[PDB]
Formats: C-alpha cells, structure tokens, sequence
C-alpha cells in the first residue's frame, strides 16, 4: 500500500477569493505567524528538564552500569574462576588468571576488568554460572586518570561489597525473567 | 597484604603508586570468611547444594558425606557438611 | 586379498578383513562418536555411544567392536543412530554432577562436545543425581572421580599401557566407581597419561588444577629433553609462561604418551 | 577554484567529514568527500570475534538505529543456521524496529533542522527521544547499544510493564510530530532551502544505489519490509510513503509519514503480541535459561560451549537486507563450519546516498551542500565501518 | 527449523540456466543455496558482459548494485573472490554473481554498468588491493592517507603495524611501530568434534 | 609463467613509467616542502625520494612494477592535490622512532629475539 | 499540566492543539515500577517426550548448495513473476 | 596476449609489511595435532602456517602480558600443502614444512582380550 | 493524456504505443545477426516479439501497461532500448561463445 506525500491531485483553477488569500499569505507573512504561535505555546508549557544532582533519570534494573563481583553472604566470593566471562567479553576486556587457593578452593589470583575497553555489553551478567560478576547499577564512576579505570579484583570485589544490597535487589526483580 | 599475599617488595617502584594513595584492598578475606560458617550435619549420604536461592544461587551439586573422617565442601559456596 | 568392500553410506570403502565397523568409517572420514574406545587400548564397548545402524539389520551394532563384514552399509547418521546417541548421552549426563565451571577438563572434554554435537538440548533426568566419594589416588592426579563415566580406559591403560594393573572396578549397579579398593598411590612413570585418556575430567592433573583453561593455552610442539627417547609434546602456553606440557603423537618415538618426568 | 574543505570539527559535517569542496565562488562546482574518518575495522574485528560478541558490533555502525542494525544481523545468522525465531521475539523485533525508525527520523529531521538553522525542532522531539531509549534500557539495560536482539530470537522477555508504557508514549507521539510539522514544513524559509534542492531522478538513484528513502522519494515503490517481508511485515498493515518529485523536501515529508506509519505498525504490534517464548527452543543456538543450567547437566553444558565456543553455524554464505532506517542494511555473511565468521561485508546504506552528494549537489551553493548531507541521512559509522 | 518454500528454489534455478545459456562464454557455476539465493560464478572477464545483461535485459532487469565485495580466501590461487549482488526491483530478486582475481590480475570496473561501484570498488582496493581498471579515481577511501598495507587482506595483522601518538619533542603526531599493553589474546575456539556430514 | 599483462608489456616499458613518476616526485619535493612548512632540505626529501624509488629497485617481473607505480602516483596525488598533512609526509622521514642497530653484537646485548 | 487554566488555553491556541490532553511530561500513567513478579512461558521442545532433537535441528540438516550448470522452443524465464504493482491506500491516497 | 615471467611471483614489494618482519620471521606449516585431552580430530584436518613466537614482556602497572610482534597471533588455515608453500615465497617468508603424520592403522579385535595365551 | 509518471526523471511519452513499435521493430532486426542458435537471439526474440504483438493488440495505453506489466509505458520503453543497447553490446561482446577459461581448480570450493 503506496501513499503520495506532496503529489498535487489537480489543478485548482485560481479564482480570485483563492488569490487573495494566497497573495495574503505572502504578503502578511500568514504562515510565519502560526509557526511563531506555536513556540509561544511551550513556552508557557512546563520544562522537562531534571535537577541533575538533586534528581535522578530513572534507570530500571536491568541498567548495565558499572562492573561488580559479589561475594556470597558467608563471605565467600563468588567467583570460582571458570573463566569463561574472560572468553565471552567481546573487547576482550577481562583478564583472569587462578590457582587452587590454599584452602584447596577454586579462586582468581587475578581479575582484571579493563573498563576502557569494556563496552558494557552485559554479556559477563549473562554468561557467569555463579553469577559472580554483575552489571552494577552506578554509572557515575568518572575517573581523573586512565589507570583508576582499569579496574583489579579488590576494586571490583569492594564495588560489589558497595553495591551488594542494591545488586541484590536488582537481581531479585529480574531473575526470573532470565 | 592482599587476598593471595601481593605484596610489592621493599624495592619494588610500583610502590611510587602507591606514594600519596591509597592501595585498594578489602579487609574481608572469603579464605576467613567461609570458615566461620559451621559444618552443616546432614543426615543423609548425599545431599546437595544448590548454592543457596536456587536460581539466584550456583549450579546444583551434590555432595558425598560418606566419608566419616572429612567433610563434604562444596566445590562452589565453600560450604561444609557433614552426616 | 584380504580386501573386503564394505559400504559406509555407500561409499564402498574395501578394509582389511578384521577391521571394526568405526575403523571402516574412519577412512571414508566420518567419525563415530565414542568413549572407552582409544585407538592404542584394548575394545571395551562399556559406553555404547557409538552405536550404529548397519543397514538391513534389526537392531544396531557396536561400532568399536564390530569386525565389519561384506556388502554391509554403516548408515551412521541414520535417524536410528541418532536416537542411539540422543538416548545414550541421555544416560551419561544424567549421573553426571554439573560442575563443568569446576571440571578444568572444560573445553577438553569429550562429554560436552559430544553432547552439544552428537546429544540432546534438554534433560529429563527430574530424578536425584549420584555421588562418589573421591580418592587421593596420588599427588599428581586429582581424583574428583564423581565425574567418571565408567569408560574402563584407565583399568585398560594401567594394566595394558603401563603394567601397574592397579586401578580396577569395584562393585556393581550404578554404584561401580573405578577406584583402588584400598588406598595405594598410582606410582609408576607413564601415570600422568591416565589425565590425558579418562575423556572426562573426573581425574585430572593436579598442579596444573586451576591456573587456566584451554581455549586460552597457546600450544607450540616442540621436543622433550628430560629423557633421550627425545618424546614429541606440546608446550601450552599462556601470556608467556607454560601452563602444561601434554603428550602430541609420534608413531615411531612417544605414540601419543609422554613420561611422568616431562609433564 | 578556492579549494576549502568541510573539516571534522565543523557541526554540520557529523563529527567526521573532510568535503573537499572547489568552490566556484560561492557556487561549488565539484565534491570530493574524504572519509575514513572514523574506520574502525568493524569487519576485520569480526573475523576474530564468535557471531554472539560480534552482535555488539553490529549496534555500532549505524549508531542511531541501534535494534535495526542488529535485526539484519540475527536474520542472517539465523538464515545460515535455518532456525526462526519464536513468534513472540518476531514482534518484539517488529516492535523495537519501529521505536528505532521514530528514533532515526526523530534524529535524522531535527538535525537536519540543527543544520539549517532551526534550533527548537531539536529540544522537542529529543525529549521524546530519551522517553523512547528509556524503553531499550528497560527491556536490555542500556539506553542505546542495547545488545536485546540476538542471532536467535531476542535476549529477554519485555518486563511486565513496557507494553502499557510503549502504549502511552505512542498515544501522544503524534501531536508531537504534528508540532514540528507546523513549525518547519510550511516555513516558507524551510520550503525555499529545502524545495527544489538535490533532485535526483528515478533512474539515476536506482543506478547510483541509493536504495531508500532516497529511492522513495523520487517517486520510485521500494521497501523492502513489504516487498521482501523479513520477520512478521507480512501480518503488520502499513502504507510506504512514496514521495512525488525527489527535492529535499518531498524526501523530509517522506521520513515525516514514516514516523506516521511506524506509529500504525507500533500500534498493531501492542494489540497483537502473542504469548510464548522469546528465544528459539534449540539449545545450540540460543542459550539455555538460568534455572536450567544450574539444574540440568545437559543446559549446563550447553551454556558452557555456548559462551565459551560458539553455535557453530554451517558453512555457507548469505545476503540479508532489512528496511533499516536509513536504507537497505545488509550484511553478507560468509560462514565456513567455524563458531567466528570468516567475512561480513556490512553494506551501510550511506556508502552509496553519500557517493551521490556530487551528482545530487550539482550548481548548488555552500549551504545547499548543508542540506544535501543532511537529507542522506548519513551516518559515518555506517560508511566509515 | 527455518520456513522454505521451493517455489524460489525453482524459479531462481530456473533463471540460472537462463542466464547460463545466455552467457555461456563467462558462467563457470550457477548455483542455488539452500537460502534461495542465485549465485552465477562468472570468469573475471566476463565482468562486464555479464552485467550488462542482468542490468539491461527485459526478462531480467537487476538495476541496482547491492554490494560488491571480495572475501579472501589465502589457499585459492586466486585469492580475492570479488562478490557482486544485485537487487532486481522489477522482479523482487536478488542474484549475486562472484568472480576470482588474483593480487596482481586486475578485474574491469563496472562504474560503467553501475555508478554505485565507483565507491565500492575503491573500497575493495584499499582493503584487499585488487585493482580495478578503467576505473574514473581509484584511491583510497577508508584507510588513512600514509596507510601502507592492504587490511582486510586475511595476511594482514589485526592490530596492524603502526599506531599514534603525540610527541613533544617534534610537537607533531607521530606513527612508531604497534607496542600493545595486551596482546589480542587468541582463543582456540574449534572444537574437535565436527557436526554433520556437510 | 604465462601471465597476463596489467599496463606494461615488459620490463622496458614498465621502467619507463617508473622515470615518469620519478620526474613527478622530483619536481613536488620542493612544494611540498613549502606548501606543508614541513622542516626537511629540498635535497634530503629528493634523496628521500630516491631512496624508496630503489627500495624496490630489485622488482624484476613487470607486473610487480606497474602497481607499483600505480599505488606510487596515488601517493603522489595526496601530496600534490593535498590530503595528506605534514604528519602524514614526515612519517615518511621516520624522523621520532629510535634507530635500531643491525650489529649482532648490539642485538645481542638488547632483544630476546633478533 | 498544574497550569492555570487560563495559561492552558493561551497555549491550546497558540498552539492550535489541545495539548493538554497529551502532555509530554508523565505524570502518574507510566507504568508503576516494581510490577509484579514475572512467570515466563516455556516454549515447545520442552516435552518429556516426543522431543528428539534430532528430528528439530535445523542448523545442519541443511545441505551444501546446489549446483547447475557447473562447468566440471525453450521458453524465457523470469528472476522471478514480474512484481505487483502497489496500490494507492485508502485511509489516506494522498498526503 | 601473455606475457612471460619466471620470476617466482614475490609481491613482498606490495604487501605493505615492515622490512624487519619480512627478513627475521620463519613461519612453519604444520598440520595442528590433537590435544590429548580431546579424542575428536577434526582439528588435525587443515595445514596451518604459524608465524615463529616472539617477546611477551609483563607489564609493570598491570601484571598484562604485553608483546611487540604484529604477526604473532596471526595463524593462516590453508587446505594443502603445496597452497600454503607458495604463501611463503610470494610473501617472502621463510618456511619449514613439517610432513603430515597420521596414526597408523591398528588391527583391533575384542575377541584377543580373551586369548587363551596371550 | 496522463500528467506525469511517478518516477520523478521519466518524462510523459506521447504516441507511447508508436515509440514502443518502433525500439521494438529495431531490436528484433538487430538480432537478426546473432548467430542463428545463438542463446540470447532465441530468448530475447521470443521476450520482444511477445511484447510487440501485445503493443500492436493494444490500443489503450493503461490496458497495455496491465499486459506486459512494466509499471508505467514510459518504463518500458526505457528497457526496450536498454536491451536494444545491450543487444549491440553482445553482438561486440560475442558471449554466445564458450566458457573463456575454466576456474582453476579448487576455485570454487567454499569449505576451506
Ligand atoms: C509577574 C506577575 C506574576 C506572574 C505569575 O504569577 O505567573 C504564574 C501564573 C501561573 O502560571 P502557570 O504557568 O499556571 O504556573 C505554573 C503553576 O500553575 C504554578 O507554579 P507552582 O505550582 O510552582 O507554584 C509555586 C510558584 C508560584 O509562583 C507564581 O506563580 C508567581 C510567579 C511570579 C513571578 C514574578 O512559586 C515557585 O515555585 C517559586 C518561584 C516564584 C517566582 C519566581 C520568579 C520571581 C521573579 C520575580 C522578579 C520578576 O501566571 C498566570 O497566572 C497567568 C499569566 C498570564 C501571562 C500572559
Ligand atoms: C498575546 C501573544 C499573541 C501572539 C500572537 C502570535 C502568536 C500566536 C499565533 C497563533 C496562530 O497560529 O495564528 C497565526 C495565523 C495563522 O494563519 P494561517 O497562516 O494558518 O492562515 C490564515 C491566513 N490565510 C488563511 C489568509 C492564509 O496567522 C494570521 O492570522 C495572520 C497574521 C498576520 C501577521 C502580519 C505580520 C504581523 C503584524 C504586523 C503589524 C503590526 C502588528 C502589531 C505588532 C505589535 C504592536 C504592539
Ligand atoms: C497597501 C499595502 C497592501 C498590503 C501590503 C502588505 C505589505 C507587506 C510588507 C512586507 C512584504 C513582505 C513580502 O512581500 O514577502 C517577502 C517575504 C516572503 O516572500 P516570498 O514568499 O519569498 O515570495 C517570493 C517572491 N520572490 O517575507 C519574508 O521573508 C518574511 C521573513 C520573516 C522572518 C522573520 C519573520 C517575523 C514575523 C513576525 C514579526 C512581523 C513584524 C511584526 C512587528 C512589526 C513592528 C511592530
Ligand atoms: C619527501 C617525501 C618522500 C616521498 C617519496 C615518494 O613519494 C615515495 C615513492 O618513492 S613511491 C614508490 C616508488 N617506487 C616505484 O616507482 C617502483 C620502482 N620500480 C623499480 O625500481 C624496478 O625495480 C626497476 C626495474 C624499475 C628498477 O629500475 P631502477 O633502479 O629504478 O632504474
Ligand atoms: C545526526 O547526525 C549527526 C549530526 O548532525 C546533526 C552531528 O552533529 C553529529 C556530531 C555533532 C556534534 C558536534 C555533537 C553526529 C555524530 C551525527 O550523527
Ligand atoms: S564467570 Fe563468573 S565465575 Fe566464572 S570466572 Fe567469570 S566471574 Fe568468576
Ligand atoms: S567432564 Fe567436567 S567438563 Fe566434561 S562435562 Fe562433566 S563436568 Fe562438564
Ligand atoms: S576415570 Fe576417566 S577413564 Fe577411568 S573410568 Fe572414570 S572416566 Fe573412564
Ligand atoms: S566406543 Fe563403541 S562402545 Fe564405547
Ligand atoms: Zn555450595
């Protein structure tokens, strides 16, 4: 199903009454004016602007945000270094390297998120079977200089001790439609 | 200092980092923190552990408690029990 | 002489009188899928993953044990043998413990690869799952034998490869476990090996335990000089420094085995 | 003849544009546009990436039409895996596709106006536009870049309340492009700029291979979500705006109805969303859900080699174009049996509306150029790739 | 389990024979992928008359040039496989058809059967370097200006050879050879295991 | 063997294109020079010059040769009809990079790996 | 909205639309946060029964192409049947 | 018409590589063996040509390997032999082949696990 | 008769059905060269001829627009010379002749 936009059906004889008001159009600016009547409408329309510290866009749980590791309520962390967050990341961003710690657990020695080369796919949330590295909520982690960005596993793992009751919550909302 | 003993030596220049800064650590350490939870005594040969929250929690496994003289740990939580 | 013609899907390959119905599928290219089966161990047929339909024939046969015979045709990918398969790796996942994010046997294991190609997408195992417990069988090889698919190729390597005759099964029912009776360490040279032959990774190597997974490794072959039999092995290495040194086959000098010493 | 060019920093030349422009005094006679400016080899990185992290990609090189762009991408990946999405997902797609070629329009008219000199069109709708991406975020988690539309199916269910929000914001749409529609498209000042300015005739255009709205507004019937239906365009009634004479403005007309008929299609897509799953069944190819794999052996493995390896999709080559909001998107995805692909040629609409500026731009003033790029709707990530 | 239908996979047949028969001096191959997609294999000279008939001939009009493109495969001797798909508005089809040239053995332009390709083809020279005569302005367009090297060629290393960086010292931006911090870490990912007879 | 000709027939033919360019570059050095303010001597960017003309002096098959010289007026053409800035032409002097030595010794005393 | 009438109906005119009845800001119509908690349908394949996969795995029953015309009276044949011309809609032909 | 060149069509003047990856890098065509742990071979199929290793130094802020080789993670897949051979000498890389060796065929019989005398 | 064709470019052709006869007549002449069992005289012969004699059947414009479909008769007459071009381009180009080269082997196979 086609539709013409800006194809003239026929053509109007002009007869007077319809020259006047087209030469009226031109001459008295007719047009210009109803555009200035709009803008003088929202001007008296309420802004929709946000006090940006005071108030907050919203953002609802499943906002990717800014890397975690969670630990489990005993205390112990999550992850156990499968390492298969490492070979899903699409930037290659994560670095994990591991060793049976001594008390004979499967831990990371090292995890590294680069979070500049990060491109906050989500695909770790996806991916992890324990479920240890989350899209934390904070997206407002803004860093004087490029090293902070980088991001070891104590940063990430207190990110996660931070955020765990919000990470948490979020979680608990959106499970069961993952 | 750190979880699995990072500790750049007494000459080591990475410690310039760490002039005027803090270096990250946490002071809660899983190695400790797992330990304090008791062994749970089970009473049954196998039993598993779904990681706690079923599917908010790890992959369900199960444990063999048969073993008089250890315990069964659970290859993710940590978590100990048994019969 | 001595060449018979048998058919793989019609392809009419002619083997050794003698040859199994796998064998006569290797050399057309097709490869059954299979466990307990290893070209240098002895025919076992414990896992009967690798049944086939040979055609005209009521029920399907044993690929790895099946001297073929003339005329018959392998119809391998048949929708039997596929039920064949999509039943069996039915079975072998269902005792199975899921802690493949544990199993550093991860992208080595010839259990996911041939259930993600050969199997089914689901479970329907709603029952409760077996466990048994572990053995400290020595200080090289970590016995998390909970994983064990009951392939009988480690008794087979440890008695025929290597002359230990140690390793053995023990009980019946779903509760065989392929553990020494009492607990003696497996000692002998050529003990590593078993890590690379148990497909599964219910024992696996127990240094190199956690410190990385396979797709990572960078592998470079190379030569061992630990000993002057001079065995060919890969140096998988990860980020510059080697991970594991496992056997790569040589048919005159190391034939897909390496010594205990330069591993 | 005065060579100037249009360098980068410049606004009206998208951030990355070096238009060599010979200037016959201020008429200019010949352009010769110089980009790669922002070339990122999105086609050699997808070689080494598996067809699941090489999705990502596929949000970056249009980046105003985020869901689109990944839309062409799960078709192809799809078609070489001969699997179809679930029907639910089918909608959703349709859906998204439709909020994305508001987004695009909404992006494409009022930057176009931003170029001009019509400053307000912007404010307005890009209001509209954050309400819109707040219904990516919502169903994916992030703004744009979303990531929702995977090779097989889409990734997750919309949370329980999108639809009634999707419902809301179309409702009262359209006054909204009613607004701007009295206040630059009578505009005797639009008209004159745009009127008259880069005609190119039907045949030109099919040769040249514009292929779009370009192709729509001279008048020529294209559109490749009723010619070639991808996913559900066959159950969605819509009329294709086709435009008259191919000035400017008939083009801008034709982009404004398509935000008119995106809101036709959204609408029939609210009404008629089917229960179900929203990933295709196959545990091969879309990964197993959370419970599952922390359940049943069989899910476990299959995430595992998911993740970690890849589908593994059978050797074999296609071309897949979508009406992406631009123009026909279309990704030519070689496939040997591997779990990465081996190419994908990403044919942006936009390599071709872009080689046209020196036909279309022909005895046509520095500002005329403006207006030219502006009504390409083009996107140097798209060409740039 | 995708939805096909035969109907195009006989009617895009039958239009393979068609073509083949009507330049049988050029068509190599003509064949219909399971996908219902046409693909005459043409030899690189029969560029141009091969074209020319699909864009200008009544029972098969393909006005537009979809895309041109050249995969690489390093084992054919032959190594670029310049690809063309057209779109035939007059008849909803689309074909491709693919010719092979060498690094070396140039291949005729089309800018003439098509404009759109007077882009296209620059493309495929600055990344693959098949050369295309009688071409109006062949010259770079996506790579840098100085860019030494062709690369999406499957020899050329992703990271590339030469990356930037200003320098005081000269006050002026300046290449050095790439120093990366992380290497690309290159996951084996084929598993050795295949998955049907295909 | 048997392989068809891209521009030139032969060696001969082909060399005379390759003078063609030279005579180019020769006569552009000087206004790049001064077109781009670069900070280079006329002679040393004509040396220049012929240093790369005879990098590729060992080419002997004519197909080779013409590419060359299609790809080398190419380069031309950005530095005469300008698209190519001073960063773009100093690169060519390789003036910030370290020299390095091709002594073994000096290796030796360095790289893991020379 | 929270406008003085008066100020309503300076901008419904010089607007020329009743824009209050579709404000752009939301006020209490957007969908509450914290809807209530999602069962999801499982699709087919999830039988416990009748559910061989390989009787649905499309992914590689699909076969390498078909080749005509390899190179190792009649009637003229079409691409495909010329197209249907599209018909001029009938909410709205024009404009 | 043709024109005829013996010379072993070299095009290292066209490729575009630095000089000194071009006269110090020994690539080795090989056919990939078969990691132990997996019994599958269908990774033991195609001939690769891998680019000879070079430094992979720590990095001092992060721990990261860090490598100056462009041509290190690089692996061509060739189908045959002979193809990847040619590879090397028009590129101007040197090459070593190293011969494919397959397992040799191995008579196997269930019957002989229960000789009499074995 | 009508105003104008929607393809903006194409300009209204009156005598339509005249123009028609006419490209048509010269293409089937200039076919009359080709090789006799030459594949493009024998298709594109049988395709023009068909198309002629619905033009000449035809004296109202908008049913013959419906027969040999073409969208617009100015379209049509657009492809007639098209092919009429074309046709003197092939007689040039001679493809009625065989395969020029075969691939080298192993050109064409994809799995590689
Ligand atoms: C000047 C004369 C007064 C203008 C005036 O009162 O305008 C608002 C008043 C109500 O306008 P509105 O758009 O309905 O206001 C939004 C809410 O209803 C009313 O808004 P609200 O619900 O936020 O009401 C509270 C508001 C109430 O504030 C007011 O309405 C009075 C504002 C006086 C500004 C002077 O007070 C405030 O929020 C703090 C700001 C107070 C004024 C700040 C600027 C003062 C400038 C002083 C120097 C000039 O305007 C009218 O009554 C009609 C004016 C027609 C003009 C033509
Ligand atoms: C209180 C604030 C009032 C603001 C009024 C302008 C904004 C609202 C416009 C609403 C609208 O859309 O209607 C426009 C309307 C919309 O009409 P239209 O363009 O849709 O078509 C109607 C006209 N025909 C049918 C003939 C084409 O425009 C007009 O009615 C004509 C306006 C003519 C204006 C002539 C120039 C301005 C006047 C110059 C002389 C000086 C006047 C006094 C100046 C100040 C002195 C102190
Ligand atoms: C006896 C006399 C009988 C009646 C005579 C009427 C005389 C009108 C006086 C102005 C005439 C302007 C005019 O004729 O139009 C010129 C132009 C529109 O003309 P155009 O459409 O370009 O026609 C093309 C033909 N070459 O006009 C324009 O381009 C206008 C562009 C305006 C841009 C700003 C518009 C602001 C409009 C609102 C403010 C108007 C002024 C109000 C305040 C005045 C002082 C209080
Ligand atoms: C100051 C700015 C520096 C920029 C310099 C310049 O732009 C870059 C450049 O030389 S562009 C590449 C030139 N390269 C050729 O043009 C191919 C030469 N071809 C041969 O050399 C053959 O081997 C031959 C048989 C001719 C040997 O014969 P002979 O030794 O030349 O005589
Ligand atoms: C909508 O098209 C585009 C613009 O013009 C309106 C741009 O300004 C820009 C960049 C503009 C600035 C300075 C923010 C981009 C990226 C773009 O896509
Ligand atoms: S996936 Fe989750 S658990 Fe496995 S390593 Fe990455 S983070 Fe640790
Ligand atoms: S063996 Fe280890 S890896 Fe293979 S399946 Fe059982 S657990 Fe997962
Ligand atoms: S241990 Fe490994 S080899 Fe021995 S039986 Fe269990 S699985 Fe088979
Ligand atoms: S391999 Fe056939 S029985 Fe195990
Ligand atoms: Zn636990």
């Amino acid at each position: 199903t086609y539709k013409y936009v800006n194809k003239k059906e026929q053509e109007s004889e002009v007869d007077m009454k319809s020259a006047t008001d087209n030469a009226a159009r031109i001459l008295m600016w007719t047009e210009l004016i109803r555009g200035l009547g709009m803008t003088l409408s929202y001007l008296f329309r309420e802004p929709a602007t946000i006090n940006y510290p005071f108030e907050k866009g919203p953002l609802s749980p499943r906002f990717r945000g800014e890397h975690a590791l969670r630990r489990y309520p005993s205390g112990e962390e999550r992850c156990i270094a499968c390492k298969l967050c490492e070979a899903i990341c699409p930037a290659q961003a994560i670095t994990i390297e591991a060793e049976p710690r001594a008390d004979g657990s499967r831990r990371t020695t090292r995890y590294d998120i680069d979070m500049t080369k990060c491109i906050y796919c989500g695909f770790c949330q996806e991916a992890c079977p324990v479920d240890a590295i989350v899209e934390g909520p904070n997206f407002e982690f803004s860093t004087e200089t490029h090293e902070e960005l980088l991001y070891n596993k104590e940063k990430l793992l207190n990110n996660g001790d931070k955020w765990e009751a919000e990470i948490a919550a979020n979680i608990q909302a959106d499970y069961l439609y993952r | 200092i750190t979880h699995t003993g990072q500790v750049y030596d007494e000459k080591d220049y990475r410690r310039v980092r760490f002039v005027d800064r803090q270096k990250e650590v946490n002071e809660n350490f899983a190695i400790d923190l797992i330990a304090q939870q008791p062994v749970n005594e089970v009473e049954h040969r196998i039993i598993a552990c779904d990681g706690g929250g079923g599917a908010l929690g790890h992959p369900k496994v199960y444990i063999n408690l048969d073993k008089e003289t250890k315990t069964g740990t659970c290859g993710y939580c940590g978590l100990q029990f048994k019969q | 002489s001595n060449l018979i013609e048998v058919f793989v899907d019609g392809q009419s390959v002619m083997v050794e009188p003698g040859t199994t119905v796998l064998q006569a599928c290797e050399k057309v290219g097709m490869q059954i899928p299979r466990f307990c089966y290893h070209e240098r161990l002895s025919v076992a047929g414990n896992c009967r993953m690798c049944l086939v339909e040979i055609e005209k024939a009521p029920k399907v046969v044993a690929a790895c044990a099946m001297p073929v015979m003339k005329g018959w045709n392998i119809l391998t990918n048949s929708e039997k043998s596929k039920k064949a398969r999509e039943g069996v790796m039915e079975f072998l996942l269902a005792n199975h413990p899921l802690d493949c994010p544990i199993c550093d046997q991860g992208g080595e294991c010839d259990l996911q690869d041939q259930s993600m190609m050969f199997g089914s997408d689901r479970s329907r195992f709603l029952e409760g799952k077996r466990a048994v417990e572990d053995k400290n069988i020595g200080p090289l090889v970590k016995t998390i034998m909970t994983r064990c698919i009951q392939c009988t190729r480690c008794i087979r390597f440890a008695s025929e490869i290597a002359g230990v005759d140690d390793l053995g099964t023990t009980g019946r029912g779903n509760d065989m476990q392929v553990g020494t009776y009492i607990e003696k360490m497996f000692m002998s040279e050529l003990s590593g090996n078993v890590i690379d032959i148990c497909p599964v990774g219910a024992l696996t190597s127990k240094p190199y335990a956690f410190t990385a997974r396979p797709w990572e490794t960078r592998k470079t072959e190379s030569i061992d000089v630990m000993d002057a039999v001079g065995s060919n092995i890969v140096v998988s290495t990860r980020t510059g420094e080697v991970m594991r040194i496992l056997p790569r086959m040589h048919e005159d000098i190391n034939e897909e085995w390496i010594s205990d010493k330069t591993r | 003849n005065m060579t100037l060019n249009f360098g980068p920093q410049h606004p009206a030349a998208h951030g990355v544009l070096r238009l060599v422009l010979e200037l016959s005094g201020e008429m200019v006679r010949k352009c010769d546009p110089h980009i790669g400016l922002l070339h990122r080899g999105t086609e050699k990185l997808i070689e080494y990436k598996t067809y699941l992290q090489a999705l990502p990609y596929f949000d970056r090189l249009d980046y105003v039409s985020m869901m689109c762009n990944e839309q062409a991408y799960s078709i192809a990946v799809e078609k070489l895996l001969n699997i179809q999405p679930p029907p639910r997902a089918q909608w959703i797609r349709v859906l998204f596709g439709e909020i994305t070629r508001i987004l695009n329009h909404i992006m494409a008219v009022t930057t176009h106006a931003l170029d001009i000199g019509a400053m307000t069109p912007f404010f307005w709708m890009f209001e509209e536009r954050e309400k819109m991406f707040e219904f990516y975020e919502r169903v994916s988690g992030a703004r744009m870049h979303a990531a929702y539309i995977r090779p097989g199916g889409v990734h997750q269910d919309l949370p329980l309340g999108l639809l009634d929000d999707i419902y809301e914001f179309s409702k009262n749409f359209s006054l909204r492009i009613d607004e701007v529609e009295e206040m630059l498209t009578n505009n005797r000042i639009w008209r004159n700029r745009t009127v008259d300015i880069g005609v190119v005739t039907a045949e030109d255009a099919l040769n040249y291979g514009f292929s779009g709205v370009m192709l729509r507004g001279s008048g020529i019937q294209w559109d490749l979500r009723k010619t070639q239906p991808y996913d559900v365009y066959d159950q969605v009634e819509f009329d294709v705006p086709i435009g008259s004479r191919g000035d400017c403005y008939d083009r801008y007309l034709c982009r404004v109805e398509e935000m008119r008929q995106s809101l036709r299609i959204i609408e029939q897509c609210l009404n008629k969303m089917p229960p179900g799953e929203i990933k295709v069944d196959d545990a091969k190819v879309s990964p197993p859900k959370r419970a599952e794999m922390k359940t049943s052996m069989e899910s476990l493995i299959h995430h595992f080699k998911l993740y970690t390896e890849g589908y593994q999709v059978p050797p074999g080559a296609t071309y897949t174009a979508i009406e992406a909001p631009k123009g026909e998107f279309g990704v030519y995805l070689v496939s040997d049996g591997s779990s990465r692909p081996y190419r994908c040629k990403i044919k942006a609409p936009g390599f071709a509306h872009l080689a046209g500026l020196d036909k279309m731009s022909k005895g046509h003033m520095l500002a005329d150029v403006v207006a030219i790029i502006g009504t390409q709707d083009i996107v140097f990530g798209e060409i740039d790739r | 389990v995708r939805p096909r239908s035969d109907v195009t996979h006989k009617q895009l047949s039958a239009f393979g024979e068609y073509v083949a028969e009507i330049l049988p001096k050029y068509v190599q191959q003509v064949q219909v992928s399971c996908l219902d997609e046409l693909e005459i294999c043409i030899h690189p000279d029969g560029v141009i008359p091969t074209l020319t008939f699909l864009r200008d001939h009544t029972n098969a009009q393909f006005k537009s040039l979809a895309d041109l493109t050249a995969v690489d495969v390093p084992t054919r001797q032959n190594r670029f496989e310049i690809v063309y798909n057209l779109l035939s508005l007059r008849f909803n089809s689309r074909i491709r058809v693919k010719t092979y040239a060498d690094e070396l053995t140039p291949i005729d332009s089309i800018v003439s059967v098509h404009i759109a390709a007077n882009w296209y083809e620059r493309e495929v020279w600055d990344m693959f370097g098949v050369f295309f005569f009688n071409h109006p302005d062949l010259r770079r367009i996506l790579t840098d200006y100085g860019f030494e090297g062709h690369p999406f060629r499957k020899d050329f290393p992703l990271t590339g050879y030469v990356e930037l960086r200003y320098d005081d010292e000269v006050k002026r931006v300046v290449a050095e050879p790439v120093e990366l911090a992380q290497e690309f870490r290159k996951f084996d990912l084929n598993s050795p295991w295949e998955a049907f007879p295909a | 063997t048997s392989v068809k000709p891209i521009f030139s027939r032969d060696l001969n033919e082909a060399k005379r294109r390759v003078r063609e360019l030279y005579r180019a570059w020769y006569r552009e050095v000087p206004n790049t020079v001064h077109l781009m303010q670069l900070d280079i001597t006329v002679k040393q960017g004509r040396d220049k010059v012929r240093e790369m003309f005879m990098k590729n002096a060992h080419v002997t098959d004519p197909r080779v040769v013409d590419l060359l010289v299609i790809k080398g007026k190419m380069e031309l053409q950005e530095t005469i009809k300008v698209w190519k800035q001073r960063t773009h032409v100093m690169r060519f002097f390789h003036e910030t990079e370290t020299p390095r030595p091709k002594d073994f010794l000096s290796k030796f005393y360095m790289g893991h790996d020379p | 909205a929270s406008a003085t009438r008066v100020i309503q109906k300076l901008r419904n005119w010089a607007s020329g639309q009743d824009l209050q009845a579709k404000l752009q800001l939301r006020y209490q119509e957007i969908a509450k946060r914290t809807q209530p908690p999602p069962k999801l349908p499982v699709g087919p394949s999830h039988k416990l029964s009748n559910n061989y996969y390989c009787t649905r795995d499309g992914r590689r029953e699909v076969v390498p192409p078909s080749i005509i015309m390899s190179s190792q009276e009649k009637k003229a044949v079409t691409p495909a049947p010329p197209m249907k011309r599209w018909e001029l809609s009938k909410d709205q032909p024009y404009l | 018409q043709l024109i005829t060149v013996d010379e072993k069509l070299d095009i290292t003047t066209l490729t575009g590589v630095p000089e000194e990856h071009i006269k110090t890098r020994k690539v080795r065509i090989f056919v990939p063996a078969r990691n132990n742990m997996q019994s599958g071979v269908n990774n033991t199929k195609k001939w690769k040509m891998e680019f000879d290793t070079r430094e992979r130094w720590e990095n001092p802020l992060m721990g990261w390997a860090s490598t100056a080789d462009p041509l290190s993670n690089m692996v061509l897949t060739f189908s045959a032999k002979e193809d990847a051979i040619a590879f090397a000498e028009k590129n101007g890389w040197s090459y070593d082949v190293e011969e494919k060796k397959v397992p040799k065929p191995k008579s196997k019989s269930y019957g002989a696990n229960f000789s009499w005398n074995k | 008769l009508k105003k104008t064709t929607g393809l903006v470019g194409l300009a209204v052709c009156d005598t339509p059905h005249e123009r028609l006869t006419i490209l048509y007549t010269k293409t089937l002449d200039i076919l009359k060269h080709f090789p006799k069992h030459a594949a493009y005289r024998k298709y594109t012969e049988q395709i023009t001829n068909e198309k002629l004699d619905m033009v000449k059947a035809e004296p109202d414009v908008k049913k013959l627009e419906a027969l040999l479909q073409g969208g617009e008769v100015e379209e049509v007459i657009l492809q007639a010379e098209k092919e009429l071009s074309l046709a003197r381009k092939m007689l040039k180009w001679k493809p009625w002749e065989p395969l020029v080269e075969e691939p080298p082997a192993n050109q064409w196979k994809w799995p590689i």
